């Protein structure tokens, strides 16, 4: 955050200071595999 | 023996309702003279426009920073008019 502060005419600016700061998000990987053989297409009532 | 090349701003403000410091060459690269000559009384005489009237870019109260060749301290003017005195701070 800014602030905002007084000062003499024609005198330098004196600003306040504004902080940072940084986050990090860590990046994984997942997955979700199934098979599906080709002798049960004939064999189910449903789409495998 | 004032040399305006020798002398500068310290104070980056222009509010003119506070005092200035100023820093003053004399070292072997400056004006070249001891401390207790730039501090004789009607050195800075030069320095302003009209000294009778006491115009001229020092005003009372203003700290000079002189740098002569054998030392070196901080002055204060005393007054502006008829002449230019400088007292030591």
């Amino acid at each position: 955050e800014g602030m905002a502060n007084q000062k003499a005419p024609q005198d330098d600016i004196t600003p306040m200071n504004v902080s940072n700061r940084d986050a990090e998000a860590v990046i994984e990987d997942w997955y979700a595999s199934e098979y599906a053989d080709r002798s049960f297409q004939n064999k189910l009532a449903v789409n495998a | 023996a004032f040399g305006i090349n020798y002398m500068g701003r310290v104070s980056t403000s222009a509010n003119n309702d506070t005092q200035k410091v100023w820093i003053y060459n004399g070292t072997a690269t400056g004006s070249n003279e001891t401390v207790a000559t730039i501090a004789a009384s009607g050195y800075f005489n030069a320095f302003m426009v009209n000294v009778a009237l006491g115009k001229g870019p020092l005003g009372v109260g203003d700290l000079i920073i002189i740098n002569g060749n054998d030392a070196s301290a901080f002055y204060t003017v005393q007054t502006i008019t008829p002449n230019v005195t400088v007292s030591v701070f």
